[PDB]
């Protein structure tokens, strides 16, 4: 099986930029193929036979190359281009795919809209208390979510989760939920979430007093 | 509509075998080669094998020669791939894809949505669904945020929608997280205009097929 | 000589290919 090496692994592109990604093969191949894959979905035929565009693929895309060196290039990067692009070859059996180059949009700065969620009544009626902090539609990805309990910073007892970059606005969303026992949850009054991000003027704090409302 | 239909997910016990389907429509199933591709975050997209439905002829990648068996049924126009004695390394997404045009060279121009396989001995566990209520806060706000905490379920995946699919804009369903307990947790939020919190009723619908569990939760606003 | 696409198995080129 021929080995296809792609580069770069991650390609950061600002909306409107002109970028290119390469694909190299362990030994010569007659044609190279490109597929676009957004997460949760099947990879889509994007370029076939080195230079041809698949159905519904914009003129911004293009591809060329020969022997062991090929490339895909976007003339004008747009938001809906975020995804991993995969290299592919049919010259040898078994046909092989490349490792993929992930493209992410470096859009303009965007502050998160922060919301904090107290544990439900049904949840404590089961012995567990989950407190969620929501960071909505922000960029860049780097954001500091810090849990404060009775004015004291917490650590290690909370997990985070991030969505993929949105195809229309190119931002991320993040959920950070603190989980602790009913018994321990009842030992404190003020539960807060502190957020620092490039976008907001100053670190914001959304909080609530246990069992007040 | 040339299309390839594959089931969404399958939970397999380590040691067992699983036979996956891939129904085709919109073209004559016997004049095209059907291919199967494996996908993992660590080993990427791997070609498993292919079959020609009009012959029964099959082609394999040496790597999956003793792991996969490819078959095709003419009358129901379905392709099948049987995975034997599955181990943790077999947990992945599996695609079926038709190839066409030997001319220039072949082309994977029609793919299936992919069937996600999880091999685990663990028992199926339904999700507990709790509401993430939008408080009134100190902040007046123009838009409030609504949510649903779908936690302690196994195995993936869980489908979450809003108002029977009527509300889609502004929804963010987060990637599941395997908790220390070996169960998965997930959250689904939506932003909506503040003034609608008293007129509209927001329901989150959770579907966890692998445990035959369907729950509809009302997330009740809180006057704070 | 072995084709990735099974529908090639009986082609003129694969048969010629086997005629090494």
């Amino acid at each position: 099986q021929i080995v296809l090496s792609q580069s770069p692994a991650i390609l950061s592109a600002s909306p409107g930029e002109k970028v290119t990604m390469t694909c190299r093969a362990s030994s010569s191949v007659s044609y190279i193929h490109w597929f676009q894959q957004k997460p949760g979905s099947s990879p889509k035929p994007w370029i076939y036979a080195t230079s041809n565009l698949a159905s519904g693929v914009p003129v911004r895309f293009s591809g060329s190359g020969s022997g062991t060196s090929y490339s895909l290039t976007i003339s004008r990067v747009e938001a809906e281009d975020a995804a991993t692009y995969y290299c592919q070859q049919w010259t040898s059996n078994p046909p092989t795919f490349g490792g993929g180059t992930k493209l992410e949009i470096k859009r303009t700065v965007a502050a998160p809209s922060v919301f904090i969620f107290p544990p439900s009544d049904e949840q404590l009626k089961s012995g567990t208390a989950s407190v969620v902090c929501l960071l909505n539609n922000f960029y860049p990805r780097e954001a500091k979510v810090q849990w404060k309990v009775d004015n004291a910073l917490q650590s290690g007892n909370s997990q985070e989760s991030v969505t993929e970059q949105d195809s229309k606005d190119s931002t991320y969303s993040l959920s950070s939920t603190l989980t602790l026992s009913k018994a321990d949850y009842e030992k404190h009054k003020v539960y807060a979430c502190e957020v620092t991000h490039q976008g907001l003027s100053s670190p914001v704090t959304k909080s609530f007093n246990r069992g007040e409302c | 509509q040339v299309q390839l239909q594959q089931p969404g997910a399958e939970l397999v016990k380590p040691g067992a075998s699983v036979k996956m389907s891939c129904k085709a429509s919109g073209y004559t199933f016997t004049s095209y080669n059907m291919h199967w591709v494996k996908q993992t975050p660590g080993r990427g997209l791997e070609w498993i094998g292919a079959i020609y439905p009009g012959n029964g002829d099959t082609s394999y990648n040496q790597k999956f020669k003793g792991k996969a068996t490819l078959t095709a049924d003419k009358s129901s126009s379905t392709a099948y791939m049987q995975l034997s004695s599955l181990t943790s390394e077999d947990s992945a997404v599996y695609y079926c894809a038709r190839s066409t045009y030997y001319g220039g060279d072949w082309y994977f121009n029609v793919w299936g949505a992919g069937t996600t396989v999880t091999v685990s001995a663990a028992s199926t566990k339904g999700p507990s669904v709790f509401p993430l209520a939008p408080s009134s806060k100190s902040t007046s706000g123009g838009t409030a945020a609504l949510g649903c905490l779908v936690k302690d379920y196994f195995p993936e995946p869980v489908t979450v929608s809003w108002n029977s699919g009527a509300l889609t804009s502004g929804v963010h369903t987060f990637p599941a997280v395997l908790q220390s307990s070996g169960l998965y947790s997930l959250s689904s939020v939506v932003t909506v205009p503040s003034s609608s919190l008293g007129t509209q009723t927001y329901i989150c619908n959770v579907n966890h097929k692998p445990s035959n569990t369907k729950v509809d939760k009302k997330v009740e606003p809180k006057s704070c | 000589c072995e084709p990735a696409n099974p529908s090639e198995k009986n082609s003129p080129s694969t048969q010629y290919c086997y005629s090494i």
